């Protein structure tokens, strides 16, 4: 049993020092030798050898977790261990193992309610593209670089506020076409479909177009095997060019008669097809997969819009536009000199617009950083003295876990934790909810969190308390395994 | 003689080590046990019926114990794990006898006169209960508290009774007739419903298609409909070799729904008539609109529960080729309505010609929750139809093990008297259950025990352990009880087992 | 080291104090002592086991060697310091692992030793000066549960007849009581019964041939060390004595008979091989003087004591009684007998017993023990724990549950669970704060000790929880053991 | 907690230990046991007295509950082996509990909550038999039986039982100052004989010596008188003796008057064969060695005053004998001085053919009459065999849970905690150690019948009628003992070095 919790314990261990916006980055050099310098506790749970089944509970609730708000999972994995760590001095003390669950479901469901009595919530739309940029801020400033954020917010912003159009939203339109070179600044906003081509011969202004797909790739008698060959390819982009496609696709590189027979009937020879995108462009104008040049027909065909060049971010590179939602696929362009930074600069803009979509259906917002789980802290721990029995030691034992949330965020910034835990539970008695953690100052100091601007999903944080304590309940009504 | 002491050592041994793992295993405040098999599978279990099966087992005997307590759980379903730790403590009581110099043969007399003194005490110990309503509803809610949290069981005690009450033909009980139970990922877990019918795996993918068909009557078939781009290579290794070769298959099916606007102008003349169509494979995307805008319902991905639940007792005449587009390869259906809730689209076929096929469709927003509240539903349903064919239900919590121990120390050396040692050493391991059962739930093993060894009337009288309390507590009143075969197959393969175990000596 | 050693300092602090955890309370469980020859010891009480314990570690050895120095000023309880500053160091490492300085740890139990001296003040019930139902309630109180259960019929007078007969009006009335004035003779022969108490001291030396003009109604007393002789071929010095004229000159040395009559000619008696436990109590009984320089032998020479010498054989015993004396402060209580095992008992809990009646003669005040004053000190200083800020405020907290073990040993050692009866205790004890309830030490139950009656004194659990806190901070003073390995 | 555990399970071990080695000795069908020293010598015994004396030691907490065990034998003279198997057996019925999970104070007051309980029915259990000779005689026999044969028991069962009838006075009933064990090495181990007086070392080394002394007046002398520039040294060491036969003749002529007034003397040493005839010519008794153990004994029963050297020859200075008879048995002889003048000292004359099981019978007729002696000095007698052990099973198992509660489980652990003294007492005897105990456990009246165990046939008989009774403070100071003793051990913690 103690194995068990002590194996959560470092799986807690191994993802608090990346919690918060200053998460000290791990890398991973994996199973088929990645190098990632990463910070996202997702991408790390999944490339650990979880071995031990009792902590794969806890990775299976985070993962829930990511299901469904896309963030919390390291304060779901930091809340778990503390409430096992808890536990363990619980059953130490001599509480049965059958109380502490119950005391843990009773104060969760005294959370659960206190939890909407603290919101200060969105203020009128997730339109007005300046007000919901600084509400998507505490999003990517936990994750990338604080610093980083103020022009990061906007082209994470600015892309994904397109569509929020009648009452639905889906976050697989966002996309990001990953283009090297220059810098973070350079990064801009696209609409639509966008990858680099190779040619030139794109006719622009189509129609409803007709979109060649593609799921796989590319004496006498020499000169005659290659006239065999020159009208082979040429039937075969007849093949596509007959029922009149405006574009030919291809996953791989160009062909110098084919791109002449390209220039002869005026098609786009498009290029270099990524191994993912092989679904993506079929999803966005009704393609269909097609082997070879020979097998396309009309009835077999994809249908964009506006398929031409554009050259922002410094580069050729094609669009996908107007489909039948008229601004469905709208990626965003992200610049950088290596790809080391890159992975958690797209793995933060995800993590920034599933906030908006749990903002799409979830409009409330509480105060993070410190003062939500603060206030828990306080205010479940008040009620540990109202109810007697054992169950008044295990409600004491549950707002107390709540403060490894900000110990764990005091302690990855330099700051001596029991001070600013001492200072910040002081001043929440009179200066009350919307103060929090101050993170910018070496001195243990508090700073109100609303007139920051650091706020959190409530949605998330309600989540997260129920998948941790779900957890840490069937992490502890087991046994063992004969291992 | 130390060579019989090796093989009752062995086994002593081995039936301690499934006592205590089968102790801890018993109780609603019990613990669940994890099992992992190679793959890295994770199963939460509770009831030894599958900790039997799937443990890779780590001692010889414990093999053959295991295998005779499955045996048992044929006919009981649970209480097993009750079964093999009362067995691992009759022989452990035995085995303070044999230490002590005895023959083994001796305590086999013993429990073979103490198996006729607890079952002369166990037919009348009963009651006859009348199968009402409420006296099932007790049942299935002790049945229910053991495996998921009482609350929970205080709710599906509702949802198991009134499937229990759908079987009323008195020629034979069978759970595997009509009970389909289906799982719904609403994240939401106290809406397990019962339907009074087939409640079917999809919906109406279309939004054209109709929600509300009254009376329907079913076309099903099995093989393809679809636009089927085949699994082998579409593209076959022109262009008009295939224009027009796909494009047969798809006149293929615009004869065949003709034909289906055929057969639905059979007997569809009426409006009132609606009908309803299932293929178990794919639905052609044309067609899909073309029966919505004749507003018939289709659907694909069907299970065979599904179709034999469709044939059983919806009437549906099963239909394999399209050939046989006619109306007597129908069935009948009242009410389908497709039912979305959470994520996922769920038709709902009911008020069939028989309405026989029910389901408890659980509500669930983990796997392990559902699978947990599965075999709750299961055992509960399968307690109270052993409940029903026993035309008798006893109280339990423990209050007739301690008004049989009551009576066997009551029982004299009217026995052998060499052989009273055998009623002594089967009626202390009679205890154990309200032992561990008080024990289970924090309070004293001891204590407890001795406060409810205290008969509290002039008759042994029936009291249980409260599994919140640990207080003396009369079963009858509160309706905590189980059912007669249990406890009757539990005390005769028992005593079977250890008077088969007692009696080895050397073994290669 | 450094912390590292401290934490050692603070587990060896531990690993004496839980031995000796469980031998508090009536119901304390043996222990077996064995030295490397064979031979075994049962035993119960914890100085006993004290003793013979060896320790190799120095924290140890003092934390043992204070509550040697408290043994022996008021006398039991030396268990339950070295208990109760055990779990204070315990609980001190859960925020020495904080990394906090052992200052600020140190500076709130500090804090909570002046809340532990007034919550036990305000708590406490004054009890009557000298009333004989109440006396004897002390008796009831601290001196039960032992050997003397058969014999406190005579424990009760010869408490309260010492204890106005060891006392010191020096700068107030009669404040200062001492152990070591009472004139315990304790002799085997004749029943118990007759241990009686008497006014004055008890010297089981004669003159060995006592034709001596012996017993004057005004004995006054002059201390000489030296030895006599003969004549002067001192009686030159005994010449000079018969200035101011005693009546008796006390010496140490034997006296012969001619010199008995030569001693006579200046009419002093002496005394001769006696005990220094029978010259501090002669000289307290009476205030007597010693000089013997000429310059100085002056007016000033002679002290006027005693108003009976009385040579007597109680018991075929060569007995002179120094009695009806000067002062009231050394006087006879005999312990008779067959035996000494229990009346020896008797005088070990009537000097304790003698520290709490002198404590009633300073502030006669009982306080509800078995654990009622600990959870009483408890629940007031977890709610004095609520207001305040700062780091220190985890530490003062942490010995408002860390001295607790009072009752949780008591209910350990009694059979009942520890979980449940905390916290039916607590429960009637922090919205119920005007109880003191204590956990009865017979069947294990929260009684109020109020109508059980188990007081103890507030100036011994004063004393125990003082040094108890002295302990623990002076344990975590300790920075390294550095002076070789 | 696990100090605590390894404490108790090294202390049940040690006290399993004890229980192993004295199980076997207790019972008439009992087995001896040899205790070897290091010089290789043997010897045989049965009772458990002696045995935890010289049982060289093998675990520490061993010797504890060896040391208050003979603590016991001080006030119970035997069954000590009960009492230190009935603590080893409580200990394990404890054992039964602890390791359950339970606090060893519940069983510590469950002990004496069935202890009370079980003095209270000893106190009625008793019947207030009066000194008939009988009831003495099947004490003794039953003290006897357990330490040598029946017909031996049989033949002890008078010989002890008369001298313990000639310590009747007012009020001092005592068995060390008038009663001691003589020993003759003569070919017949059925005649232990009670000799109102004294047997002295030797008799008569001449014919001319008399055997026939009525008013026989005893000298006693230290000095011996035999044999003892060269030819007239050892002739004046000579001349000292024969001025010392002068002397004799002058107290032969100075007390004697009439030929009714006899003399005797004895010697703490030699006297010489001149002096043997010497005092042969006019017949009195000489003696050389007589033991020292004899000198006391004429002193407080033949009321002889000693005497050391021989210039105070004096009248007054003789004792009161009514006979003198030297006595040739085996090989030596035996001076016999009976008809003492206060004859208080009296002699049990243990003959046989060996001499270490005659110092087996030596302390079987200790033990049996030191019992009797207990048994008279006891106002009372009670049932044995392990009768009245199974009727305080019958009580306290009945005696119900009135007590604490959970504190009745060490009501209980006392209650067959009571029953290992039949039950070694069958297994001793080669019955069965079940079936003849729940043979007994069916009370032949409707009250628990004092059944004890037949040590014979393995049959429930009733100890009442045939008389195998034991006195008051034997099963009285045990229950009074073995609770406390057990309970001791219980509340133990773990050790120091
Ligand atoms: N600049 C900041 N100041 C205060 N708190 C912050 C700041 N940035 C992030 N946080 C807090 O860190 C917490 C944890 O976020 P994190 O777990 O890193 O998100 P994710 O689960 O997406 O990785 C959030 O609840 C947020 O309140």
């Amino acid at each position: 049993v103690y194995r068990n919790i002590q194996a959560c314990k470092e799986l807690a261990q191994t993802t608090r020092t990346a919690y918060g916006p200053n998460g000290m980055n791990k890398m991973v050099i994996n199973h088929l030798e990645k190098l990632f310098v990463t910070n996202d506790a997702a991408t790390i749970l999944r490339e650990l050898e979880v071995q031990h089944p009792a902590a794969k509970m806890i990775v299976m609730a985070s993962h829930m977790q990511e299901q469904e708000v896309g963030d919390g999972t390291n304060f779901v994995l930091v809340f778990a261990g503390a409430l096992l760590e808890l536990a363990e001095e619980l059953l130490r003390i001599g509480l049965s193992v059958s109380e502490v669950i119950e005391g843990y479901e009773i104060a969760c469901r005294k959370a659960h309610e206190i939890l909407p009595n603290l919101v200060c919530c969105s203020a009128k739309n997730l339109r007005d593209i300046d007000e919901v940029s600084s509400l998507l801020r505490t999003s990517i400033m936990s994750k990338q670089y604080g610093n980083e954020v103020f022009l990061a917010k906007l082209i994470a912003q600015a892309c994904v506020s397109i569509f929020p159009d009648s009452g639905h939203f889906n976050v697989d339109n966002i996309r990001v076409c990953k283009i090297l070179g220059s810098g973070i600044s350079s990064s801009s906003v696209l609409h639509g479909m966008v990858f680099k081509k190779e040619t030139e011969g794109d006719v622009t202004s189509v129609k409803d177009a007709k979109i060649a797909v593609y799921s796989c790739p590319f004496a006498e008698e020499l000169m005659n095997f290659s006239k065999g060959e020159e009208n082979l390819m040429d039937a075969q982009v007849k093949a596509i060019a007959d029922t009149g496609a405006n574009v030919v696709v291809t996953g791989g590189k160009v062909a110098d008669m084919a791109l002449h027979y390209a220039n002869k009937y005026n098609i786009m020879l498009v290029r270099l097809n990524s191994k993912w995108d092989l679904r993506r462009l079929c999803k966005t104008v009704g393609a269909t997969a097609l082997p070879r040049l020979t097998p396309p027909v009309l009835e077999e065909m994809g249908h964009c819009d506006s398929v031409y060049l554009s050259e922002v971010g410094d580069t050729q590179v094609v669009v996908f536009k107007h489909e039948k939602e008229d601004g469905a696929i709208s990626t965003i362009v992200l610049r950088g000199s290596t790809d080391n930074l890159m992975d958690d600069i797209e793995r933060a803009v995800d993590d920034g617009v599933n906030t908006f979509k749990v903002l799409t259906r979830d409009k409330r917002l509480v105060p993070g950083g410190g003062a939500t789980e603060i206030e828990l802290a306080k205010q479940i721990t008040s009620y540990g003295e109202t109810c007697p029995g054992l169950e008044q030691y295990a409600i004491k034992k549950f707002a107390e876990a709540f403060e490894a949330i900000p110990r764990a965020l005091a302690e990855n910034s330099g700051v001596k934790a029991n001070e600013v835990i001492s200072k910040l539970y002081a001043v929440h008695q009179e200066g009350n909810k919307n103060v929090g953690l101050d993170i910018e100052a070496e001195v243990p100091a508090v700073k109100d969190m609303l007139e920051a601007g650091i706020l959190d999903t409530y949605l998330g944080k309600y989540w997260a308390i129920k998948l941790a304590t779900n957890a840490a309940v069937t992490v502890l009504r087991v046994d063992q395994i004969i291992m | 003689v130390a060579r019989a002491q090796a093989a009752l050592a062995v086994n002593i041994s081995a039936a301690r080590g499934l006592q205590d793992v089968l102790r801890t295993n018993l109780g609603p405040k019990g613990t669940m046990k994890m099992l992992v098999s190679g793959a890295g599978d994770i199963k939460l279990t509770k009831d030894g019926n599958v900790l039997l099966h799937e443990m890779q087992i780590q001692h010889p005997t414990a093999s053959l114990i295991a295998k005779v307590a499955t045996a048992q759980d044929d006919i009981t379903g649970d209480g097993t794990t009750s079964n093999v730790l009362i067995i691992g403590e009759l022989l452990k009581q035995a085995d303070l006898y044999i230490s002590e110099g005895l023959h083994p043969r001796i305590i086999t007399e013993g429990f073979e006169a103490a198996k006729e003194k607890a079952l002369q005490f166990l037919e009348e110990v009963k009651v006859s209960r009348e199968m009402d309503r409420e006296t099932l509803i007790d049942v299935a809610r002790t049945s229910l508290r053991t495996k998921v949290h009482a609350e929970l069981a205080d709710v599906l005690t509702e949802a198991v009774v009134d499937s229990i009450l759908a079987i009323k033909k008195q020629d034979e009980p069978i759970d595997l007739f009509m009970i389909e139970i289906m799982e719904m990922k609403h994240k939401s877990e106290t809406d397990t419903s019962l339907i009074r019918g087939l409640v079917l795996d999809h919906g109406a993918r279309h939004p054209d298609m109709k929600k509300r068909v009254e009376d329907a009557y079913i076309l099903t078939c099995n093989v393809s409909l679809e636009y089927e781009k085949t699994e082998v290579n579409s593209g076959f290794f022109s262009a008009e070799e295939r224009e027009k070769l796909v494009k047969a298959e798809r006149k293929f099916i615009e004869d065949r729904v003709k034909k289906i606007i055929e057969l639905k102008r059979k007997v569809c003349g009426d409006s009132d008539k609606g009908f309803v169509v299932i293929n178990q494979k794919g639905i052609d995307p044309f067609s899909l609109d073309a029966l919505s805008k004749e507003g018939i319902v289709a659907l694909r991905r069907a299970k065979r529960r599904n179709m034999e639940r469709l044939t059983l007792a919806c009437g549906g005449v099963a239909l394999n080729s399209f050939d046989d587009l006619s109306p007597d390869c129908l069935g009948h259906a009242g009410l389908v309505y497709e039912y979305t809730l959470g994520e996922e689209k769920f038709t709902f076929i009911e008020k069939c010609n028989n309405p026989r096929s029910v389901t408890l469709l659980i509500k669930g927003p983990n796997k392990h929750t559902l699978t947990q509240i599965k075999d709750a539903v299961r055992d509960g349903l399968r307690a109270v139809k052993n409940a029903i064919d026993d035309g008798c239900v006893v109280p339990g919590a423990g209050a007739v093990e301690v008004a049989m121990a009551e009576a066997l120390i009551k029982h004299k050396p009217s026995v052998k008297g060499r052989a009273q040692l055998g009623v002594q050493a089967f009626a202390d391991a009679l205890l154990i259950i309200p032992k561990v059962l008080a024990q289970n739930s924090g309070f004293d093993l001891q204590e407890t025990l001795v406060k409810i060894q205290a008969e509290h009337s002039e008759s042994g009288q029936l009291v249980g352990v409260d599994l919140n309390t640990g207080e003396p507590m009369v079963a009858a009143e509160v309706g905590v009880w189980d059912n007669y075969c249990v406890k009757k197959q539990l005390l005769h393969s028992c005593t079977v087992i250890a008077t088969n175990i007692l009696l080895v000596d050397e073994i290669m | 080291s450094g912390r590292k050693v401290q934490s050692g300092n603070i587990n060896a602090a531990k690993t004496i104090a839980d031995i000796i955890r469980t031998c508090l309370g009536p119901k304390s469980m043996m222990k077996m002592l064995l030295d490397p020859m064979g031979g075994i010891v049962m035993t119960n009480d914890g100085n006993a086991i004290l003793r013979e314990i060896q320790v190799q570690h120095p924290a140890a050895k003092s934390m043992i060697e204070i509550s040697r120095t408290q043994d022996e000023e008021v006398g039991d309880g030396t268990t339950s310091v070295i208990i109760l500053a055990g779990e204070m160091l315990s609980v001190a490492e859960h925020f020495l692992e904080q990394q906090m300085h052992p200052t600020v740890v140190i500076s709130a139990y500090r804090k909570a030793l002046d809340d532990m001296i007034s919550t036990l003040k305000k708590i406490s019930i004054p009890v009557d000066i000298s009333d004989s139902d109440m006396m004897l309630n002390i008796i009831n109180s601290s001196i039960t549960t032992k050997a003397i259960s058969r014999w406190s019929s005579l424990a009760c007078n010869i408490a309260l007849d010492a204890v106005k007969m060891v006392q010191f009006e020096e700068n107030g009335r009669k404040e200062i009581d001492i152990k070591k004035y009472a004139r315990v003779e304790k002799i085997p022969g004749g029943i118990i019964e007759d241990s009686c108490v008497l006014r004055g001291v008890m010297i089981n030396k004669d003159v060995t041939h006592p034709r001596m003009r012996r017993y004057i109604k005004n004995p006054r007393i002059v201390l000489l060390d030296s030895s006599l002789e003969y004549k002067k071929g001192i009686q030159q010095l005994c010449e000079d004595i018969i200035q101011l004229k005693p009546d008796v000159v006390i010496t140490e040395k034997g006296i012969s008979d001619l010199a008995q009559h030569y001693l006579m000619r200046a009419n002093i008696t002496a005394i001769r091989r006696v005990r220094k436990t029978d010259n501090n109590r002669i000289a307290r009984a009476c205030g007597a003087r010693i000089v013997s320089r000429p310059e100085e032998l002056r007016e000033d020479d002679v002290g006027t004591g005693a108003g009976l010498l009385e040579i007597k054989k109680i018991g075929d015993e060569y007995f002179t009684f120094i009695t009806d004396c000067k002062d009231p402060k050394a006087c006879t209580i005999l312990l008779r007998g067959a035996s000494k095992e229990i009346l020896s008992e008797v005088e070990r809990n009537l000097q304790d017993a003698m520290q709490v009646c002198r404590n009633v003669l300073l502030d006669p005040q009982l306080v509800p023990g078995g654990g009622a004053s600990e959870m009483a000190v408890a629940h007031a200083l977890t709610e004095k724990s609520k207001a305040m800020t700062g780091v220190e405020q985890w530490p003062y907290r942490a010995v408002a549950q860390a001295l607790e073990v009072i009752p949780r040993t008591l209910i350990q050692n009694c059979g009942a669970s520890t979980i449940r009866l905390l916290t039916s205790l607590r429960a009637k004890h922090t919205q119920e704060n005007c109880e003191t309830w204590g956990v009865n030490g017979e069947t294990g139950t929260l009684v109020d000790m109020k109508e059980l009656g188990i007081w103890e004194p507030l100036a011994v659990k004063l004393q125990t929880y003082k040094t108890a806190v002295e302990t623990a901070v002076l344990l975590l003073r300790i920075d390294d053991i550095v002076s070789g390995h």
